[PDB]
């Protein structure tokens, strides 16, 4: 998993 | 629940946004979600400032044009006690200083409550008793910008690791089953020249397709 | 009058529909003009019944699934008090008893009026002044079932023979030149796949192709 | 004219 933000 | 659900057919839903350059997603969809939440409790579909939630969100952990959550947006409505409407605090895609004013503000909420994690059907019973809900997508990749037409599915998509935040106006299905060919009605911030006039259709009960019930929520008003 | 006119951004029109295997374009193009009307009066887009006037309007004059006139939907709004939403009253593509019941009703309309015959300066003076119109063209020819994209232009098409009803959104052009590659804005009733959108961009000022300007019309709400 | 099927 990883913590993207959302673009 | 309801065999199929769609918000936009209601009067809850504005016309199609275009975030263009500016990966301010997120903003799109919780104005998508705070609009419908207003229209439901006055009656009123008043478009709302994306540009009040990039330059003045960046306290509740928000990072503007460089992304940001639709948690933390409803957050900030409610600590800011209000949110400006898109006539009154226009969108430029660029990140600016945040001129939020409290004369301006046609929305605020109370909060916001989380779907379920990971759970159609749990986002099903919000979509269907609540109206259009906020939900992160993995929207990375070429299969969803020439998206134009059917159900969509991409086998490389991702249910855990999301980069677009877009909003479920309602859900239905093809053919005469009610319990197959199954999608989620999906307003995106592309403009309506992108997809089906701004919106997709994307797979449902097909194991949480593209993470759509993985991170999704409604502002409390 | 402007350049160009798109009443889908101004929230006037409803998701793209599917008459499905059932001669009821009249129905979807009568209910099409009526949501806009009906929206510019109250603020609220809210999707009309097209079973409720295939299966209600035959003393009207209407056939059905067997085909019917946008004028004579409008006459039978006006006749019967009302018009039910498509939430109460859902579509199902096949000729039924009539289920109209006053207290589902959500549209109201005096009469019609009718655009110039012939007239596309007319027709693009309505469509900038009124919201969408209803109007008729010749959709007998292969090239329109198989359309996806640019502007529509069919060689055999007539402007006298029609057999299909249609809702003119807007209107506009290709190109930096506001004269030429000119088209109307068309909302098709074959669901979102058809026309890759579910819209045709019918070409506009080149003799009234198909059509388009002949037996044009709106609801007076 | 012709129904508008
Ligand atoms: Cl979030």
């Amino acid at each position: 998993e990883v913590c993207k933000k959302k673009k | 629940l309801p065999k199929s659900v769609d918000w936009r057919k209601k009067g809850y839903v504005t016309p199609v946004k275009n975030q263009k350059q500016c990966g301010s997603a997120w903003a799109f969809s919780a104005t998508g979600a705070l609009e419908g939440q207003m229209f439901r409790k006055t009656g009123k579909l008043v478009s709302l400032s994306e540009q009040n939630l990039v330059d003045c969100s960046r306290p509740q952990g928000n990072q503007g044009c460089n992304g940001g959550f639709m948690a933390r947006a409803f957050q900030y409505v409610k600590e800011n006690g209000g949110l400006d409407s898109e006539e009154s605090y226009p969108y430029v895609a660029v990140d600016e200083i945040c001129k939020y004013r409290p004369e301006n503000s046609v929305a605020q909420d109370t909060g916001f409550t989380v779907v379920a994690p990971g759970k159609e059907k749990a986002l099903m019973k919000a979509v269907a008793t609540v109206g259009p809900i906020s939900v992160a997508m993995d929207a990375g990749h070429s299969s969803f910008q020439f998206y134009k037409s059917g159900i969509y599915f991409e086998p490389d998509c991702s249910s855990k690791n999301l980069d677009h935040g877009v909003l479920v106006v309602g859900y239905g299905f093809e053919g005469a089953n009610s319990q197959n060919s199954k999608y989620w009605l999906v307003k995106n911030s592309w403009g309506p020249e992108w997809g089906s006039n701004g919106y997709v259709k994307i797979a449902k009960d097909k194991n949480n397709h593209c993470g759509i019930a993985t991170a999704a929520s409604y502002p409390n008003v």
